[PDB]
RNA sequence: AAGGCGGCCCCCUGGACGAAGACUGACGCUCAGGUGCGAAAGCGUGGGGAGCAAACAGGAUUAGAUACCCUGGUAGUCCACGCCGUAAACGAUGUCGACUUGGAGGUUGUGCCCUUGAGGCGUGGCUUCCGGAGCUAACGCGUUAAGUCGACCGCCUGGGGAGUACGGCCGCAAGGUUAAAACUCAAAUGAAUUGACGGGGGCCCGCACAAGCGGUGGAGCAUGUGGUUUAAUUCGAUGCAA
């Protein structure tokens, strides 16, 4: 319905834990663009410098230069709104050894735009072997069942 | 109606559900019922209990007509090839002739490949 | 068990005889298996083409049902 | 197979008889492998795989009465 | 255990008059080692019973536990989280125990002045098949066999 | 012969084996080049097409699935006449002759003895499993040898490049056949052993489950833990095993 451009990539890539509904901070010519105007959410992430969240990996392109006098940057740091009641979860369980929150997905909320965040982490190749294992066995055991129990 | 003295139950039975319809002498339904509509959805109407759901409310369809003489004629590898039987000897109607009829082709159309699950 | 034709001298098996070749039929119009009847490979291979004969002449039913 | 049952016989024996009719008959251990296709290849593995063990079991039944008393 | 298969074990003949069944009615109603007061609780119910059915107490007490004497057990044997439970017929030991406890926790569901008077007045009701042990039997054995396709 | 052949009947016909014979008389084996046959798939023409089923569409799973799960579904799989000579066309073991311990069978024929029952002793062809000597790097072969020899043909000379390009022939085409060179490396491999691993299997054990009986997450309080504050909230312990 309302779902722009989502990032399910790096559910599968890393473990989802928390998940954050908080809004995101953006200039001209951006947000018209996430109607149409080909964002890409592409290897997003957070980049707290001290109460700073910005989300870094974005491109959004820009479809018009009739404002020729601010410098066009697809790249900017787009800034967060988050409650501080809830962003103790960020200055919180981050750096511990491999932490990160991630933007799992962004989408429409009554012509403002939210986009979702997640608390996560890393597999190194090993988690994801026992993930699909996992899930390729337990259809394998209600396979079996099944044919068994006929 | 008119009540007939004499009856023939097919239950087709099969590995995803069963079916049981009634007869008088000839292949006429009068009453059939189905584990799909027996109030189980999926696999889970492949169980026998499903079977002998869906043949109580077939004894319970044809009640108008009052069957004493029941002949029963199975067909498929169905879990309710006993099921459906004894439900529909429990259910007050008695059972003059079991038969178990079920197409075997003599090596004719050919089967469909082998499933790599 | 014993092969019955060898046992007796039988060197053929006709399709006309019914009553001496109902014993190797099952119930269900099939054949009965050479380690069931203790019938040797020589007049298994003659037992199975009296019961086709008498099939196709309608001596012999191929199943119980057939209509 | 026709089971048509007599009078003074209960439904508990007459379905008894009808299932070891048709277990006898073998028309249910039929459909399991009538139900796809089975190429002639496969048909020639499994027929000497399952000689290869049919008398195996003999020749181990033969074989291990010489030692290992028990 | 597995391996160690044990038999089963012998109790005391309860010397108030001597019965198996009265003993391990008394050692199973008994909670917190209070055996003394369960059995004067016990013993004041059966003998009030006594009266109150016009027959000796330990047959009295015997009848009322066959009137409510379950047979099948639900058990759970599933093969895994998938909830797949089984009926089973119960051995005669554990068939009277399993009556008893039965009758001895409907004792503590039921509430009166004393337990010596809920345990009176519920044997009264199994007496003639009322109470609570004729209920939980007839909840039991109705989902017992109504699952007779499922072996 | 190989490829490969399975209701029944009719017609033509090839090949194989046996008792007792008669007969020509080395007429015998192999065979480059050549000839013929030859799984399926494929191509052309003319037919047919029930079921199945490349391509294709849709549905489902997945981060993604142009696939495995499902519903359809054309070529094709069915017939006649034509083209290729491709398979793990394998027994990864070329054709023919002689010799070499044994056991347990299947199939087929014949001889003899009292055949009262597939009673008993022999004797040829094919085929199956163990197994001695011997052979082999070992797995394994083992009278149907991979044991010892005889006659002949074909093939091999490090792994890639490459069974590739060019060249000649064949074929309507797909391609087949004959068959290199330049350049790189010091490896490429097979039989077996020990560990390890498997979404391989089997067996066994422990309040491990089940069965029971009491508890912890609900509520004062207690020290202990992480975080926060603070001048410090004194050090370490950080899954069972803090
Ligand atoms: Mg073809
Ligand atoms: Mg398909
Ligand atoms: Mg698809
Ligand atoms: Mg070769
Ligand atoms: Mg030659
Ligand atoms: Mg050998
Ligand atoms: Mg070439």
């Amino acid at each position: 319905s309302a779902t722009i451009a989502l990032n399910k990539r790096a559910r599968h890539e890393y473990f989802i834990e928390e998940e954050f509904e908080a809004g995101l901070a953006l200039q001209g010519w951006e947000v018209k663009s996430l109607r149409a105007g080909k964002a890409n959410i592409s290897d997003s992430y957070v980049l707290l410098r001290d109460g700073e969240a910005f989300l870094f990996g974005a491109n959004i392109t820009p479809m018009a230069v009739a404002s020729t006098h601010v410098v066009c940057d697809p790249t900017r740091t787009r800034k967060l709104l988050l409650n501080q009641r809830e962003l103790d979860s960020l200055y919180g369980r981050v750096n511990r050894e491999g932490y990160t929150v991630v933007a799992l997905s962004l989408y429409w909320k009554n012509a403002w735009c939210k986009v979702k965040i997640g608390v996560a982490k890393g597999k190194k190749q090993h988690d994801k072997r026992s993930d699909i294992k996992e899930r390729e066995w337990q259809v394998d055991k209600a396979r079996i069942m099944k044919n068994a129990h006929r | 109606r008119k009540q007939v003295s004499d009856g023939v139950a097919h239950i087709h039975a099969s590995f995803n559900n069963t079916i049981v319809t009634i007869t008088d002498r000839q292949g006429n339904a009068l009453g059939w019922a189905t584990a799909g509509g027996s109030g189980f959805r999926g696999s889970r109407k492949s169980t026998p209990f499903a079977a002998q759901v869906a043949a109580e409310r077939c004894a319970d369809a044809v009640k108008e007509y009052g069957i004493k003489n029941l002949e029963v004629m199975v067909k498929g590898p169905g879990p309710g090839r006993e099921s459906t039987i004894r439900a529909l000897n429990a259910a007050g109607f008695r059972i003059t002739n079991i038969t178990d009829v079920t197409p075997i082709p003599h090596n004719g159309c050919r089967p469909p490949k082998k499933r790599r699950v | 068990k014993f092969c019955r034709f060898t046992a007796e001298g039988v060197q053929e098996i006709d399709y006309k005889d019914i009553a001496t070749l109902k014993n190797y039929i099952t119930e269900s119009g099939k054949i009965v298996p050479s380690r069931i009847t203790g019938t040797r490979a020589k007049y298994q291979r003659q037992l199975a083409r009296a019961i086709k004969r008498a099939r196709y002449l309608s001596l012999l039913p191929y199943t119980d049902r057939h209509q | 197979p026709v089971i048509k049952v007599r009078e003074n016989e209960p439904f508990d024996v007459a379905l008894r008889r009808f299932k070891r009719s048709c277990e006898k008959a073998g028309v249910l251990a039929e459909v399991r492998r009538r139900e796809f296709y089975e190429k002639p290849t496969t048909e020639r593995k499994r027929a000497k795989a399952s000689a290869v063990k049919r008398h195996a079991k003999k020749l181990a039944r033969e074989n291990a009465r010489r030692t290992r008393l028990y | 255990p597995r391996r160690r298969v044990i038999g089963q074990r012998k109790i005391l003949p309860d010397p108030k008059f001597g019965s198996e069944l009265l003993a391990k009615f008394v050692n199973i109603l008994m909670v917190d080692g209070k055996k003394s007061t369960a059995e004067s609780i016990v013993y004041s119910a059966l003998e009030t019973l006594a009266q109150r059915s016009g027959k000796s107490e330990l047959e009295a007490f015997e009848v009322a536990l066959e009137n409510v004497r379950p047979t099948v057990e639900v058990k759970s044997r599933r093969v895994g989280g998938s909830t797949y439970q089984v009926p089973v017929e119960v051995r005669p030991v554990r068939r009277n125990a399993l009556a008893m406890r039965w009758i001895v926790e409907a004792a503590r569901k039921r509430g009166d002045k004393s337990m010596a008077l809920r345990l009176a007045n519920e044997l009264s009701d199994a007496a003639e098949n009322k109470g609570t042990a004729v209920k939980k039997r007839e909840d039991v054995h109705r989902m017992a066999e109504a699952n007779k396709a499922f072996a």
